[PDB]
RNA sequence: AGCGCCGGCCAACUCCGUGCCAGCAGCCGCGGUAAUACGGAGGGCGCGAGCGUUACCCGGAUUCACUGGGCGUAAAGGGC
RNA sequence: UGAAACUCAAAGGAAUUGACGGGGGCCCGCACAAGCGGUGGAGCAUGUGGUUUAAUUCGAAGCAACGCGAAGAACCUUAC
């Protein structure tokens, strides 16, 4: 494009569209779920993977997902919800962290604790 | 019978720092354990659990009349 | 043909239709302590998909609680699955030969659309009802026609028809009614 | 039964028309030649071997 | 209930229905699991929670001893 | 003295359990009875009173290109 | 004139080597043809399918599994 287009309109900047609208602007938000279920996935995985849909204090109610072995989330529980996809389950946008409010740790983790709120052991 | 005798033993083990409302006791005179408990939905989940988590080699009465004098 | 044969003919169409009401009328999640909501679901007994009145037995003993009880604990596992599936929102417990589902009490944004199923429910019957019937006057408008029947007579087979029609929808209003009562209760 | 049939086939029996023929090499029951003693498996393995005295391949 | 060793403490309704409450020893309550089923046509429940002690009359005392 | 990792990117390997299950996953992708990829252990790499995670800004993005991009068939010559 | 939410880990460009063609060209093989005797149909022999059965042992599956492993199952062989 010529200098003098470039001068008229002008390089078009790019915009970054956010990956996380429930979020809405934090790191963390809290919420309670309405159901409790399971979900396989799609090809070429098979499965059922324990997903929970959540309705958040920014008024949004999405789908999460339940990381690791054993959960005790039913409905009217309070969970905290941070981000994070699955590439084989279409819509799941967001993670729910362990060890948080009415989310219990995994039972007997060994390796990477924090990251499923297992405390250290006896 | 009998060799798994230690597992019963730290099977309840893995239960007594994660429920802590029933004790696991011997008797003394007559000799046996008796695990405790608050119900039969209490001690139906303890015994369903280890028998299919745990395998356990076992098999109870069991009544529950736990009398004290 | 003729009368009293259509009659019970009519009586007949119209229980089929009634019949039908009531089983979509269980199958849902009523006040939760039917036994048959949970009867008919898609489960995976041997890779292959069945009902599962071949395969367990529901009964409803307390109304809060329910068990679904089977005899076969591989396929208690394929159930447990089926029934953890997207619908009833349900935590059960399972094994030792058993399979516990209790129910929390129905929350208003699910009370609010159990109405809402029945009375649709309800309507479809009567519309069964009701296409039915005009399927009978016209067995009945070649029948009298057929037959060389009298006038007054081919009257009150009308009227006598509409008598059935209003039997067979008074009840398919009660039936829709009581299901209700028991989600309000 | 293999071990207990090859055993079975060095104790004579108890009456003379269940003599069968075993080989002496692997085991079998069948395409056993009594010339050889062996089977038309370990006759072409110790044909080609030459362990056979004279036997060689046939092509005419 | 009274059969099974009972003393009532009161009836309330709830869900129209109603909802009675006693006190009934726990050697009585075995085959009230199923009984309830029994008499009100499987449309009844109960709960059932520990409480106190007491002293079981000498007719039942003097024969558990064996 | 704790935390993260130890399939490729990317540094760090075996054993057992599991059998398209349970679960991991940032991308490509792992698990269908010999899983360096899942959970544990032994072992190793990396940081240290911190270590990992999520959210956002920039970078790599020469992928809005002034520096410094293009438009025959890849996205793009305006019907004339 | 001309968005987005949502969704995908590719959608593409040319070219290379294969394979395929109800594409072409120049060929060969009892492939067709030209011939001659057969099978299918009949009665029996022999092998499988199925069912049967206390068992009717297992394998072999278009060609390239079916007088095959069996070039000798009354017992033995014989695995049921
Ligand atoms: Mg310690
Ligand atoms: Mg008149
Ligand atoms: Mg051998
Ligand atoms: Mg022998
Ligand atoms: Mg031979
Ligand atoms: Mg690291
Ligand atoms: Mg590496
Ligand atoms: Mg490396
Ligand atoms: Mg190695
Ligand atoms: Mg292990
Ligand atoms: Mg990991
Ligand atoms: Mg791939
Ligand atoms: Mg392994
Ligand atoms: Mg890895
Ligand atoms: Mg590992
Ligand atoms: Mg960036
Ligand atoms: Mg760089
Ligand atoms: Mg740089
Ligand atoms: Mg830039
Ligand atoms: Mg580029
Ligand atoms: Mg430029
Ligand atoms: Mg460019
Ligand atoms: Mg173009
Ligand atoms: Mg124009
Ligand atoms: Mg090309
Ligand atoms: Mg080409
Ligand atoms: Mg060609
Ligand atoms: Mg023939
Ligand atoms: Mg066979
Ligand atoms: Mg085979
Ligand atoms: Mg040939
Ligand atoms: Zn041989």
């Amino acid at each position: 494009p010529t200098i003098n287009q470039l001068v008229r309109k002008g390089r078009e900047k790019v915009r970054k569209k956010s990956k996380v609208p429930a979020l809405k602007g934090a790191p963390f938000r809290r919420g309670v779920c309405t159901v409790v279920r399971t979900v396989t996935p799609k090809k070429p995985n098979s499965a059922l993977r324990k997903v929970a849909k959540v309705r958040l204090t920014s008024g949004y109610e999405v789908t999460a997902y339940i990381p690791g072995e054993g959960h005790n989330l039913q409905e009217h529980s309070v969970v905290l919800i941070r981000g994070g996809r699955v590439k084989d389950l279409p819509g799941v946008r967001y993670h729910i962290v362990r060890g948080v409010y009415d989310a219990a740790g995994v039972k007997d983790r060994k390796k990477s604790r924090s990251k499923y709120g297992t405390k250290k052991p006896k | 019978t009998k060799a798994d005798q230690e597992k019963l033993s730290q099977a309840l083990a893995r239960l007594a720092e994660e429920d802590p409302t029933f004790r696991v006791s011997t008797h003394p005179e007559t000799g046996q354990t008796i695990i405790s408990g608050m119900g039969e939905l209490h001690l139906e989940i303890i015994v369903d659990r280890l028998k299919r988590e745990f395998k356990v080699d076992a098999n109870v009465g069991k009544p529950q009349v736990a009398y004290r004098e | 043909m003729t009368l009293k044969e259509l009659y019970a003919e009519t009586r007949s169409h119209m229980q089929k239709s009634l019949e039908v009401l009531e089983h979509n009328l269980a199958g849902l999640r009523t006040g939760r302590a039917n036994p048959a909501l949970l009867l008919h679901l898609k489960v995976e007994y041997y890779g292959a998909h069945v009902p599962l009145n071949q395969i367990a037995t529901v009964t409803a003993p307390d109304p809060r609680t329910l068990v679904v009880q089977s005899w076969d604990q591989n396929a208690l596992k394929a159930i447990e699955k089926a029934i953890r599936d997207s619908d009833l929102g349900l935590n059960p417990s399972n094994k030792g030969d058993a399979l516990y589902i209790n129910i929390p009490p129905l929350t208003e944004e699910r009370r609010k659309d159990l109405v809402r199923a029945v009375r649709q429910y309800a309507e479809e019957g009567r519309v069964a009802i009701r296409n039915i019937r005009r399927e009978a006057l016209d067995k009945l408008k070649k029948l009298a026609k057929e037959l060389h029947l009298s006038e007054d007579e081919t009257k009150r087979a009308e009227a006598e028809i509409q008598k059935i029609t209003d039997e067979f929808i008074a009840k398919a209003d009660q039936l829709a009614e009581k299901k209700e009562q028991e989600i309000l209760g | 039964a293999r071990k207990a049939l090859i055993e079975k086939a060095k104790r004579t029996p108890k009456f003379k028309v269940r003599a069968y023929t075993r080989c002496v090499r692997c085991g079998r029951a069948r395409s056993v030649y009594r010339f050889f003693g062996l089977c038309r498996i370990c006759l072409r393995e110790l044909a080609h071997k030459g362990q056979l005295p004279g036997v060689r391949k046939a092509s005419w | 209930l009274n059969a099974r060793r009972g003393q009532i403490l009161g009836m309330e309704p709830r869900g129209n229905a109603q909802v009675i409450r006693a006190f009934v020893p726990l050697a009585e309550m075995f085959g009230y699991a199923t009984d309830l089923r029994s008499k009100t046509q499987g449309r009844g429940s109960f709960v059932m929670f520990f409480d106190h002690y007491q002293e079981v009359p000498k007719q039942v005392q003097e024969k558990l001893i064996k």
